[PDB]
């Protein structure tokens, strides 16, 4: 459970984040790609290819739910139903994914947000992309 | 691949008694009923709604024989799985975009069916036997993705 | 979230287990030890020979408290409380291993009760342990 | 490993730029830190209440040290981290009784480490080969267990 410290951890370094939320989405899908290719396996129609429109469109896609997530960290589960909806009767992404997409978004923000990255940082955004990646598979069965 | 002589002749002792039509039909359905996700690769199936519409789903137990075919080919050469499945892997990754994890779902599963049919015959060590040969075909149904 | 279906199933299947539940709990500890040697390293302490007395009180305890679960079905984070301080701060069990036994679990249940191991009771079992596992590792951070 | 000799090059030619004194006090920190759990392994290093008092612990530096120590050998024998790793395996079983797993955290939060400390250098290929070098790590330390 997010205590109120880890909540303002997340608020704070997702601020510095700001008009960059969607390139950081990209490159994190990106290094995805690459580091784990089992999860191209969802992406049949996309041009997987370095800087693919798609790539970069979908990435701004996941960065805004994200930063709408961060606004409602108090109620996600409610800030991210229809989410929720899609991912377990459309999508059907294998829950295992959530964990690997997860640690991209961490090594491009440490990449991107030495200052801010710190350990106490680390632990709460980790938690956060748990809490994120719960909700989003919690009506899978 | 680490397996002992001893767990060799274990896994292969057993599998002799498997009526592989029955026992594909099974690992098969009770994926898609356990994780439902999974029935995203079977649009074309038809009904898969409830529990009994995918347990007697002719089309599953078809394709589930076809798997565990594969699978016991696999179990004749437990030396070379990776070339035993080079084909195979090509095609789940590049044709029909099977993501990897997958063949650990079905994997596990096929080990309750066993224990389900095997009763006490089902030793630990013989599970034990067994799920090295799930770990191994999974890892080489997924060697040639990229 | 279990379904009132996923209730029944779960009562009907452990309701069958009954006084040989601690007998199933050492098994299921037996096969995760031999199938994942990982596990062992939780308990240095134990005699993991075949027949060990301690492997047998640990599978009763195992089964006390799935069976307490099952007998709050609908408390579940309550009934379980003191088990998840437990494991949390003084045991800390990576969460990995909680699939690893419940896993195990299953396995010794099909073996069990082939009669009652249908696919619908598989699928509401492994929900259930999924639930437990949760629940266990609640307060991990 | 499965490295392909461009994607050798790439680990090795980071690793050259790694000073293994701070990367390693602050991986192992972070470790102590994100997965708490990890601490029941070092309860003999002191105060590890807080981020502060775990990033400062002089024991948790110096172990860090000998952990990255003994990992910046084994990329110096990436053909066979397994019996680079054989004694230590043993050891981490026999001995530490630490979870494999544990391998794999360590790992991950190398990799965030890195990126953390070349931000723009550690791009997407350089971590993909990096990927593949600590699960290597991680595979050859749990290799004898028993
Ligand atoms: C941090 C967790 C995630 C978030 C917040 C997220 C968010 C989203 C969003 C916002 C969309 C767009 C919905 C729309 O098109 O209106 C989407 C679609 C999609 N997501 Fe998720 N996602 C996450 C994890 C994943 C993972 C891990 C995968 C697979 C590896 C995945 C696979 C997909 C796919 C295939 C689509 C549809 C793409 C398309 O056809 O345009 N998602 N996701
Ligand atoms: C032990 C693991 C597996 C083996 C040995 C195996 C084997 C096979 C074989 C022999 C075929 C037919 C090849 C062809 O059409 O040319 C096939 C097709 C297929 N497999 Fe796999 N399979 C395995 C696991 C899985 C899993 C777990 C899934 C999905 C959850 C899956 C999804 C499919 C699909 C969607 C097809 C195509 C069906 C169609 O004809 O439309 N496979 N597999
Ligand atoms: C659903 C799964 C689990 C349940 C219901 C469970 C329950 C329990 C219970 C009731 C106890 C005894 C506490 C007491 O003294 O009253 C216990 C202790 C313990 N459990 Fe868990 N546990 C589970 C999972 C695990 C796993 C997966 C591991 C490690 C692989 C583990 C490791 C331990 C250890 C090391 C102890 C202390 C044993 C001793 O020293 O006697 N547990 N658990
Ligand atoms: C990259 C993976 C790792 C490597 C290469 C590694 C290497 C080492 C080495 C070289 C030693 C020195 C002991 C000796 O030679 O007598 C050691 C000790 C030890 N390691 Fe590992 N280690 C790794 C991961 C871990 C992890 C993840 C943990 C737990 C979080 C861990 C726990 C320990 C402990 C408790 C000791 C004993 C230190 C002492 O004696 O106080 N190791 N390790």
């Amino acid at each position: 459970v997010l205590s109120p410290a880890d909540k303002t951890n997340v608020k704070a370094a997702w601020g510095k984040v700001g008009a960059h939320a969607g390139e950081y989405g990209a490159e994190a899908l990106e290094r995805m790609f690459l580091s784990f290719p089992t999860t191209k396996t969802y992406f049949p129609h996309f041009d997987l290819s370095h800087g693919s429109a798609q790539v970069k469109g979908h990435g701004k896609k996941v960065a805004d739910a994200l930063t709408n997530a961060v606004a409602h960290v108090d109620d996600m589960p409610n800030a991210l139903s229809a989410l929720s909806d899609l991912h377990a009767h459309k999508l059907r992404v294998d829950p295992v994914n959530f964990k690997l997409l997860s640690h991209c978004l961490l090594v491009t923000l440490a990449a991107h947000l030495p200052a801010e990255f710190t350990p106490a940082v680390h632990a709460s955004l980790d938690k956060f992309l748990a809490s994120v990646s719960t909700v989003l598979t919690s009506k899978y069965r | 691949m680490h397996l002992t002589p001893e767990e060799k002749s274990a896994v292969t002792a057993l599998w002799g008694k498997v009526n592989v039509d029955e026992v594909g039909g099974e690992a098969l359905g009770r994926l898609l009923v356990v994780y439902p996700w999974t029935q995203r690769f079977f649009e074309s199936f038809g009904d898969l709604s409830t529990p009994d519409a995918v347990m007697g789903n002719p089309k599953v137990k078809a394709h589930g024989k076809k798997v565990l075919g594969a699978f016991s080919d696999g179990l004749a050469h437990l030396d070379n799985l990776k070339g035993t499945f080079a084909t195979l892997s090509e095609l789940h990754c590049d044709k029909l975009h099977v993501d990897g994890e997958n063949f650990r779902l079905l994997g596990n599963v096929l080990v309750c069916v066993l224990a389900h049919h095997f009763g006490k015959e089902f030793t630990p060590p013989v599970q034990a036997a067994y799920q090295k040969v799930v770990a191994g075909v999974a890892n080489a149904l997924a060697h040639k993705y990229h």
